[PDB]
């Protein structure tokens, strides 16, 4: 501890053997807002780091004819007005390596957790292109999301893009760290980018992660709304990178944007700061580029380049329910599928409140495993007869005897639909639950009895018939085993429930 | 978690030690420069420097 | 570009069509003092002053500073389009415009003492190697705000550099931040 | 109740975990800066003669 | 086309400027390649369009890629003509960029033909004024909602109802009833769907795998991974794909547009990234010029007919807005898929009565198959109002007459079935082709009391109505048995 010193300083003064090199060279014009105009670096690329006199690093964005005016990673304080900008012909760069599961960083993807530091021997760009035609395949490997309505309803596979959509405070957050909760026992590295939020909030969605033991297979890139512009506009694309390097090591990742809207709001005041033309609400015209050149990079790569995938979950907050606003449109139009949420539905007291009716998934059954389709068929049929009889509900009482049964079977399959927070039902639990509901073993309890013999039904059948586990998850179909297993277990609870 | 914070610690400060012990020896440094003669130590470096501008013109 | 950059650029070409590129720099070398000091650069700015009483003056300064007349023709349109607010912006744009069109890269060497002019003249050699200019117009400062040497700015304004007094102790610093 | 009761047992050990592990650690960090300061000044020799030829 | 060279003046995004000798530079909408240098150690080289002359001896123009990595100075070569695309029967089977390079790995395409994009249109006097009909040989589409030939359709159906089996049936049906080929557009293709797509159309037979060029289709992908000037673009590039098989060859080709509102959406970003200012609600000033300077080469020569089948989407779900109604301004027919029919099973899922067609009149179709067409859909219109009487009541407390129209609308939704040849694969059943003498002759027959002792089930999923009498026949003997 005495002589480390000496031999580390030893070390760094032979290890660097005196070299000389060209560089390119700017000194400030004007310094302001987070933007610098620099006169000189007429040799710098579009979008190569540039350094600055006082420490502080910057992205050079626009090359106009006279100046390079430069994004700040930072605040551009101690800038000078005539101090030297010196380009580095480095482009934006992240050190990646396995070495970042169980920490957070922020968008330069250095530790923000004081744990130390990542020990990184690779290194991927921030912003690399996308997996074309060729080194792609067709998604069909089921990404769990614990949520029963959505693994039904809107199933999400492995190598999709789908959209958390919704308005302020319905669950979109909470729908995403169901999924990555859910995802223990599947081998999913997860990622989960906090845009521009709160700290205080990615403190308690990290401390909940430590505490669900979630934190093992995750990485948190979190930028707050107090950073500049340029790094919540860089965040999801080193979750993206991050996520690419696992990907193309042949590994299942899953990776979280939250609220892409703040990307592109962050990505707006860079671009109205630069004196570029704007659009529609005033964003400029390549926020779609933006959103899509993040969002195509999500792909199930092509079996020869290794199987693995990378499922992209962007959130999108609409304001009023306008889903004709302009970032949300965009982001519909580039996504595969969406899930949209409702604070009708959510005040309602049916939590996640996913709108099952107008939420779409393109790639659609192929994301399901074949135990789940079975029951999954039966569950839409009876799940839209209620959304038509839906009016009826105020005079059920002067209907037919199967208009009846169709509404009281629709009001207790939305019953089954609810779950609480951070409770993600692995696939046996769910083909259980929708197989007990839509065949019509709970069309003679109360509506506040469903919800309660489910959860006792579900505990006892994990507890005591392990032979239906056992076979929905080896064999990945509803056998007829696990049907007249299943049928046993629901006459012994129904026995052991009604003796409450 | 909380012995890797404590490792934390040890290994600012190592780097702390590290910083304040090479800002006395740029102070030391400058001064050691300060008195060497002038004309024949640029006479010397600059021509080092001379080669060395000669072999960046070839790379 | 700019005004003063389709100025400059104009005047260059019209002393390159008649070859008085050596009286021109002469000329433009004046005319960056005779519009410097103030009150003659305000004379003839002031828009209220008529440009009757600026061009009677205008002649009298082209008269006895012996000017080209292509460049007073210059001054005179200057006068005419108002752009003579610009004045001191096009006059110090012309150089980088005649060293383009001359061929020279002007690259000043920013070194603590004088230097003895055989490594200048090598340093004169190395950047009209590295550029292919012709024949390079080597500036240098007595500015002893370096530590130990020398170091070359060359290119358009400033923009290639190779810095060799005090960036092997940043290198130090950089090694010894260790982040 | 008794498993906050750890709850807080756990604040009450890491409280000492930490804090006897710190001074330990800055008193030593101190002993070695003020060590080093009689020596610092021979090192710094060799940054010399590796800038200048 | 020569030493033409020019050198970056200004990079803004994907939009650049380009300085040049004071007495060349090229014309507007003329491409030219930025040879410039990849940071990793090789050289790339990126194609813009010129859009605007700026001044002193410099251009605006507009990359097809991206333009990271680009410094100023990168030396820019003029090409003296506009993008040019290889054209021709080369161009069969294989996946194309905006820049007519192939993306599907397969390897290189000889360039052997090499059309612009940027082409005016047939002449007044070289257009055909005929009013003929295109037969796809499905049942509902040809009796319902006629096409044109030299005209242009409108797809609405959401997502999972059988669009993309409704276009690779269209493709094999126009490669087997007639000599015509097909060109696929994608405006603004997600990746993943146009592997699917191109993997569906590998394996449908379209695209002739084990031996290319016997190929039905041609793709070009213009996807959202590429700057606005490519997805703008990629729709001229298809239809100049198109036009060659026309011109040259003279066949009937069949031009497939993906969204063509992504078409209007990559205009308006390329005229919000040059800076002009926005028309009405946002779009583009050069809104319906910019429509119909593609839409104008999608007619019929006196050579062949390209025929354009564009799926279109509806901002807001409303036909008001501008991009919606200037595409209604050239849509000669329109076909609306259900997904009520698609989950009752009745493929292909065309809504009977929310597909229109301007096609269908007395003076372009005959009296007679004008007056069938009437006929089938009031049918289907009073079985649609009398559902819910239905419901309450039941078949029988209703009338004679409305107990034969309900019955024979039954066996009219059934018999706008049809088993499709590409479809085949996973349902099994062989696929038939149906003219539109057959189905105006089974209609009229399902219609007057010659077929009404039938089963419904008889009628479902077969073509040309003698199918229909025989699989009733069969499925007599079901019971017989
Ligand atoms: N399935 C659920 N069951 C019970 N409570 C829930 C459920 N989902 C969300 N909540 C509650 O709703 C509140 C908001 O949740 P969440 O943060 O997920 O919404 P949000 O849309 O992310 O909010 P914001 O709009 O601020 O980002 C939280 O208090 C959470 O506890
Ligand atoms: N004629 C048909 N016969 C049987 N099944 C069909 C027919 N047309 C479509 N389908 C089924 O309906 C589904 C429609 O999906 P598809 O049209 O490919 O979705 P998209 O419109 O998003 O491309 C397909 O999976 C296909 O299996």
């Amino acid at each position: 501890r005495a002589d480390e010193i000496s031999k580390i300083i030893r070390e760094r003064i032979e290890g660097y053997n005196r070299e000389v090199k060209v560089v390119n060279t700017g000194t400030v014009l004007q310094v302001g807002d987070g933007i610098a105009r620099i006169h000189g670096l007429d040799e710098v690329m579009a979008g190569e780091l540039v350094e600055f006199e006082e420490g502080t690093i910057g992205i050079a964005l626009n090359l106009e004819s006279n100046n390079v005016g430069v994004v700040l990673m930072g605040d551009g304080l101690m800038i000078q007005e005539g101090s030297s900008v010196k380009a580095t012909g480095r482009i934006a760069q992240i050190p990646v390596s396995e070495a970042y599961l169980g920490r957070v960083i922020n968008a330069l993807a250095k530790p923000i957790d004081g744990r130390g530091e990542i020990t990184a021997s690779e290194s991927r760009l921030i912003e690399s292109p996308a997996p074309g035609i060729m080194s792609r395949r067709s998604v069909y490997e089921p990404l769990q999301t614990g949520l029963i309505a959505i693994d039904a309803m809107i199933p999400v596979g492995r190598g999709q893009r789908e959209l958390i959509i919704g308005d302020r405070q319905t669950g979109k957050t909470a729908v995403a760290t169901d999924t990555i909760l859910n995802q223990q026992g599947q081998n999913v590295i997860c990622v989960y980018v906090a845009i521009g939020q709160k700290a205080s909030s990615v403190a308690q969605v990290v401390t909940n992660f430590q505490e669900r033991g979630a934190m093992e297979y995750t990485i948190v890139v979190a930028e707050t709304a107090d950073s500049p512009a340029t790094l919540q506009y860089l965040a999801p694309y080193t979750g993206a990178a991050l996520a690419e390097y696992f990907m193309y090591r042949e590994r299942h990742t899953l990776i979280i944007y939250d609220d892409l809207s703040k990307q592109a709001q962050a990505y707006r005041q860079m671009s109205l700061l630069l004196r570029r033309p704007p659009g529609r609400e005033a964003y400029p015209g390549d926020v779609f580029y933006l959103h899509s050149r993040l969002l195509e990079r999500a792909a199930k790569l092509s079996s020869l380049l290794g199987e693995g995938s990378m499922t992209a979950l962007p959130i999108v907050e609409t304001q009023a329910g306008d889903v004709s606003a302009y970032i949300p449109t965009n982001v519909i139009s580039i996504t595969d599928g969406q899930i949209f949420l409702s604070a009708d539905l959510f005040n309602a007291g049916i939590r996640p409140a996913i709108n099952v009716g107008i939420s779409v998934s393109r790639v659609g059954s192929a994301a399901q495993i074949k135990a789940m389709k079975k029951v999954a068929g039966k569950l839409k049929l009876e799940l839209a007869q209620f959304a038509e009889l839906e009016a009826f509900a105020q005079f059920a009482s002067d209907l037919d005897k199967a208009t009846q049964n169709q509404l009281a079977r629709g009001q207790r399959l939305r019953e089954l639909l609810k779950q609480p927070q951070s409770a993600p039902l692995t696939v046996e639990e769910q083909v259980m639950t929708i197989y007990t509901g839509t065949n019509g073993y709970l069309d003679s309890l109360e509506l506040d009895q469903v919800r309660k013999y489910l959860v006792e039904l579900r505990t006892y059948v994990k507890t005591n018939k392990p032979e239906f586990q056992e076979i929905i998850s080896s064999t990945k179909t509803f056998t007829e085993e696990a049907e007249a297993l299943l049928k046993e277990a629901i006459q012994e609870q129904m026995e052991r429930f009604l003796l409450q | 978690y909380k012995n890797e914070t404590i490792q934390f610690e040890q290994q600012k400060a190592i780097n702390q030690v590290r910083q304040r012990v090479f800002q006395q020896a740029l102070q030391g440094a400058l001064g050691t420069l300060n008195s060497c003669l002038n004309n024949e130590l640029h006479l010397r470096t600059i021509n080092a420097n001379i080669g060395m501008f000669g072999a960046m013109n070839e790379i | 570009d700019s005004t003063a950059s389709r100025y400059a650029s104009a005047l260059a070409d019209v002393a390159d069509v008649t070859g008085t590129l050596e009286a021109t720099n002469s000329d433009v070398e004046k005319l960056i003092r005779i519009f410097s000091e103030e009150p003659v650069y305000y004379f003839f700015a002031n828009p209220v002053i008529s440009i009757d009483n600026k061009r009677s003056v205008l002649d009298e300064i082209i008269t006895t500073s012996g000017l080209q007349p292509h460049t007073a023709n210059f001054i005179n349109i200057l006068i005419d389009s108002e752009r003579i607010n610009l004045v001191k912006e096009i006059l110090n744009e012309f150089e980088d415009v005649f060293n383009k069109i001359t061929g020279t890269e002007v690259a000043v060497v920013t070194s603590v003492v004088k230097l003895e002019n055989d490594h200048l003249a090598q340093i004169a050699k190395g950047v009209q190697k590295i550029t292919g200019a012709k024949n390079v117009r080597i500036k240098t400062v007595i500015d002893p705000s370096l530590v130990a040497g020398f170091t070359i700015r060359y290119g358009n304004e400033g923009s290639k550099l190779v810095d060799m007094s005090v960036k092997k102790q940043l290198e130090e610093i950089a090694a010894q931040l260790e982040m | 109740l008794e498993v906050e009761a750890k709850l807080a047992e756990g604040r009450k050990k890491i409280e000492v975990e930490l804090q006897e592990a710190l001074g330990s650690l800055e008193q030593q960090k101190e002993d070695t800066i003020k060590s080093l300061d009689s020596q610092i000044s021979a090192l710094s020799d060799d940054i010399v003669k590796k800038v200048l030829p | 086309e020569k030493k033409n060279l020019g050198r970056i003046a200004q990079i803004i995004g994907p939009v650049l400027d380009v300085a040049f000798p004071p007495g060349k530079m090229p014309n507007i909408y003329n491409a030219l390649i930025v040879k410039g240098r990849d940071t990793a150690g090789q050289p790339m080289n990126v194609t813009c369009e010129v859009q605007q002359l700026l001044g002193n001896n410099r251009v605006r123009a507009v990359a097809m890629s991206a333009t990271d990595g680009l410094t100023r100075g990168m030396e820019v070569i003029d090409t003296g003509a506009p993008l040019s695309v290889p054209v021709g029967g080369a161009t069969l089977g294989r996946i194309f960029n905006v820049l007519g390079e192939p993306v599907d790995n397969l390897g290189p395409v000889d360039t052997r033909t090499t059309s612009p994009i940027h082409r005016s249109a047939p002449a007044f006097t070289q257009l055909d004024t005929k009013l003929s009909i295109f037969e796809t040989g499905i049942k509902v589409v040809d009796l319902l909602a006629p096409y044109r030939r030299g005209g242009k359709i409108g797809l609405f159906g959401g997502a999972g109802v059988g669009k993309t089996v409704l276009i690779m049936e269209l493709i094999n049906n126009i490669a087997k009833a007639h000599g015509g080929v097909s060109v696929f557009g994608g405006v603004g293709e997600r990746t993943r769907e146009g592997n699917d797509l191109y993997m569906e159309m590998k394996e449908s037979g379209v695209i002739n795998e084990q031996n290319i060029a016997e190929s039905k289709v041609a793709l070009v992908y213009g996807q959202m991974n590429e700057p606005p000037g490519a997805r703008m673009r990629v729709g001229l590039t298809a239809l100049t794909m198109a036009e060659y098989f026309r011109d040259v060859n003279e066949q009937d080709v069949l031009l497939f547009i993906d969204n063509i509102f992504r078409f209007v959406q990559a205009g308006s970003e390329v005229s919000a990234l040059l800076g002009r200012m926005p028309s009405a609600v946002g779009y583009q000033p050069t809104l319906s010029t910019e429509m119909g300077s593609l839409q104008e080469r999608i007619t019929s020569t006196k050579e062949g007919s390209i025929t354009s089948i564009q799926a279109v989407y509806v901002p807001a779900d409303d036909l008001t807005d501008p991009a919606p109604a200037t595409t209604f301004a050239h849509l000669d027919a329109t076909t609306v898929l259900s997904r009520g029919l698609a989950a009752k099973g009745i493929y292909p899922a065309v809504d009977p009565l929310d597909s229109t067609s301007t096609m269908l009149q007395p003076r372009i179709v005959g009296e007679e198959h004008y007056e069938i067409a009437q006929r089938v859909k009031e049918t289907l219109q009073r079985y649609k109002e009398l559902q819910d009487i239905i419901a309450i009541l039941g078949l029988d407390e209703l009338s004679e007459e409305d107990r034969l129209t309900v019955a024979r609308a039954r066996k009219i939704e059934r018999f706008l079935s049809q088993p499709f040849f590409v479809a085949e694969v996973f349902t099994g059943s062989p696929g038939k082709y149906v003219g539109l003498a057959e189905t105006i002759r089974g209609f009229q027959l399902i219609l007057s009391g010659e077929l009404d002792s039938l089963p419904e089930q008889a009628f479902y999923l077969v073509g040309n109505i003698d199918e229909a009498t025989a699989k009733a026949m069969n499925l007599e003997m079901e019971s017989k048995l």
